[PDB]
RNA sequence: GACACUAAGUUCGGCAUCAAUAUGGUGACCUCCCGGGAGCGGGGGACCACCAGGUUGCCUAAGGAGGGGUGAACCGGCCCAGGUCGGAAACGGAGCAGGUCAAAACUCCCGUGCUGAUCAGUAGUGU
RNA sequence: CGAGGUCCCGCGUACAAGACGCGGUCGAUAGACUCGGGGUGUGCGCGUCGAGGUAACGAGACGUUAAGCCCACGAGCACUAACAGACCAA
């Protein structure tokens, strides 16, 4: 029941039709779903990084390019996990702007 | 159907033409526009032809050979036979024009080459004229600034075209057309 | 495809005699790839046997030669008549 | 000369044979244990493998004196082939490369 | 190596020779593999030789 | 000690000898000669030899021919190596 | 007679052939939502290109919403085997090869504009 | 913003390279062919004669034959090649 965080969500170098789901200005470079697994856990969001699935809309077989990231918003009760966190767009955007910030990219 | 009789201007196809429809003489000027008129055959069924005169001259040769070409079961080509000597190459360079037209048609018109004027003491044979002819189209086909004449690697002959052709001596001058109402009558 | 008559050979005077055959050779070449600029200049056996017909130094004046092109690309074949 | 396509074909009539393949076990001058075990079926799924990878493959490329040189002056081509036919880029360098050995082998026939 | 100076001293007149007689042969078969290229192992062929020389030496030292 | 033999001299050459004037050829060392090939062949592969003809190389070792009788006859001798 | 100039004739390419609009399409791209565990299902705005037949500018000497072609390895649109990806599945998606095309682009041949060249040598005028 | 020029091509009244001069289809610049003008000295073949010789054979003579062969000159002649096209330039 968790739901799906694909990095062509978050990838301000896809078209929409290639999957992106956030607005150009919030997007960002080349998330990888390692990163967004990074910043969401570091929130206190439930989340798993689900490794080899691999975006139906992306062409590209490499590594960089694929995995996915599974992360709870509800509670089996029906409570949100996090308050500030209702739908999915609302993850989606929290990561967009926190993965430019990671050390491992600032480098 | 029709038989086109073509040539350069002063060959005699008007005069022909009269002989072939009146047994007669008249005396002729260069043809402005073609004429034609019905020619009962001399055999037995006594097929009709229509015959059509087409002017020699060069602004109209052409244009009405395209226009009537479709409609002709025969072509005849005449020749000054006592004038051929110095005329060669304007006949030859117009006869090429006739063989590839002809070629191009569906179904491609018999082709007869008259030699005429042989009633007059100077004029050469329909055998050295088809000789000289072929030796001229020869170089014409190398020269003439995709259908083609004959082989390239063999002399030209008017054999190897895809073509009936025969050539045939007369006079419009009565005249001698004998073999000419003979072949006529064969085409028909 | 057509018949010429090099001359060019009379030029093969401006070079000492013994060695008229070689210069003959050349001046076909040229000639036939001059007038007849598509025309390469493959010179058939037969050419080149009439030219040494008399030995080294004693070429003709005229050789008559029968050349062929085509066209695309500018070759000739060429031979003796 | 030994194309894509000409190896193509030989695949294809090796599997085709290979059912069949009951009669040819049937047959003597194949010494011991000719075909036992029992990989036949393994290895008739990589021939096919290979060649759904030249499905993503055209005609220049096929028919091609050298398929494998025509990939190395156009390393775009590579990545065309391995998108279409859902394999990785390294799995059409490896057919290219089998390609190379088997037509090397096919002129030293 | 596989065959120790010891082990050489060790064995008697007859049992040298024996062995001396074996291990020619052994050279010889694999002189004809390597003919015939050889199948091996390069660093028996070399073995067979100094073996044999031991062998000899001992024959010697021993007075057969 | 040195053996006389060393090995069989496989060529095409050598395979013609076999098969058709029926000889085997062999490297032995160089100051073998040539009854002692003679011998050292008979001893080894059981066999009567007839002639032996003998060459210095280059090789560095020395290239004997060995002719057996025609009931020893050599193509199978050679074939059991 | 011999030349010129305008009008003009033949022929093969000769040269040349707008603009701005509504309605409906197709495509591309962006931007907002709802639903959903994925592949997605659903709904609102914006921009650009092109197409179908339809106007008008007050537009040019002419300028028709004509008819083909090609469509490129990929790099136009569709349909997409196989394989691939998401899915337990049902299915759905990206999509090469292959096929295809009112609607990427590029090109011909057609009436109309310029326009090389060719052939004719007539009509007038002038020397 | 096109006067001219270089390259180019065919040749020399010019010339070791370079330079110079001429012509380039609105053309006779070079070659071919024909003729003119020239050089040698009468061709191959055949016919007759020929000292003789059974004959075979036969040096040579005459005729055909001002022949034959040849020309670094001229003319006629656009057949062939001077095409195609490039570049520089206030």
């Amino acid at each position: 029941r968790f739901i799906c965080i694909y990095p062509a969500y978050l990838n301000n170098k896809k078209t929409i039709a290639e999957g992106r789901r956030i607005p150009i200005s919030k997007a960002v470079e080349n998330p990888t779903a390692t990163e967004i697994q990074d910043v969401c856990s570091a929130v206190g969001l439930n989340v798993f990084l689900e490794k080899n699935k691999m975006y139906s809309r992306e062409w590209n077989r490499d590594v960089q390019y694929r995995g996915r990231v599974r992360v709870q918003l509800k509670q089996e009760d029906g409570s949100l996990c996090l308050v500030q966190f209702p739908s999915r767009k609302s993850v989606m955007l929290y990561a967009a702007e926190m993965i430019p910030k990671l050390k491992t990219r600032t480098q | 159907r029709a038989v086109l009789f073509v040539g350069l201007c002063d060959s005699g196809k008007t005069l022909l033409f009269v002989r072939l429809l009146t047994g007669q003489y008249r005396d002729t000027q260069t043809s402005i526009t073609d004429s034609s008129a019905i020619y009962k055959v001399n055999n037995n069924r006594g097929n009709s032809l229509t015959l059509i005169d087409l002017p020699g001259h060069e602004s109209l040769r052409f244009q009405l050979l395209d226009r009537f070409k479709s409609s002709a079961r025969a072509v005849v080509f005449v020749v000054d036979s006592a004038a051929f000597q110095r005329e060669v190459k304007d006949v030859a360079e117009f006869l090429y024009q006739v063989l590839i037209d002809s070629m191009a048609l569906k179904n491609s018109p018999s082709l007869l080459i008259a030699c005429n004027k042989q009633d007059i003491a100077m004029a050469k044979s329909a055998k050295l004229i088809q000789q000289q002819l072929e030796k001229e189209l020869n170089t014409l086909r190398v020269t003439r600034s995709p259908a083609q004449l004959g082989k390239k690697g063999k002399e030209f002959e008017f054999s190897q075209l895809p073509l009936k052709v025969e050539f045939l001596e007369c006079s419009a001058k009565s005249a001698d057309i004998q073999d000419l109402e003979k072949w006529l009558a064969k085409i028909a | 495809t057509r018949e010429y008559t090099v001359n060019l050979h009379k030029r093969l005077h401006g070079c000492t005699f013994k060695k008229k055959a070689p210069n003959a050779i050349k001046e076909i070449r040229k000639f036939a790839q001059k007038a007849m600029g598509t025309n390469d200049v493959r010179i058939d056996v037969k050419l080149n046997k009439h030219i040494w017909s008399s030995g080294i130094r004693s070429v003709p004046r005229r050789v008559r030669v029968r050349i062929a092109r085509k066209r695309n690309d500018e070759e000739d074949a060429k031979e003796e008549l | 000369q030994f194309t894509l396509r000409d190896m193509y074909e030989q695949f294809q009539n090796i599997m085709k044979m290979g059912p069949f393949s009951q009669i040819l076990g049937m047959i003597p001058g194949f010494g011991t244990d000719f075909m036992s075990k029992g990989n036949e079926q393994e290895s008739m799924a990589r021939l096919k493998k290979l060649m759904t990878i030249m499905d993503s493959m055209n005609d220049q490329e096929l028919d091609s004196t050298d398929g494998a040189k025509v990939f190395s002056k156009q390393p775009g081509r590579i990545q065309r082939v391995a998108r279409g036919s859902g394999v990785s880029t390294r799995d059409v360098q490896e057919l290219l490369t089998q390609y190379t050995k088997f037509a090397q082998m096919v002129k030293k026939m | 190596g596989k065959v120790k100076a010891g082990e050489l001293w060790n064995k008697s007149k007859d049992d040298l020779t024996k062995q001396l007689a074996e291990l020619k042969t052994e050279l010889g078969q694999l002189r004809i593999q390597k003919v015939a290229s050889s199948g091996s192992k390069l660093n028996r062929i070399h073995d067979i030789r100094k073996s044999i020389a031991r062998v000899l030496t001992v024959i010697n030292a021993k007075q057969r | 000690q040195y053996q006389i033999l060393k090995y069989p001299l496989t060529t095409e050459s050598a395979m013609k000898k076999i098969e058709d004037n029926n000889t085997l050829v062999f490297i032995v060392d160089l100051k073998a000669d040539k009854k002692k090939i003679k011998a050292a062949v008979k001893k080894m592969y059981d066999i009567q030899a007839k002639k032996v003809n003998t060459l210095i190389r280059p090789d560095g070792k020395k290239k004997a021919y060995v002719k057996l009788t025609p009931d020893y006859d050599a193509l199978d001798v050679a074939n059991k190596i």
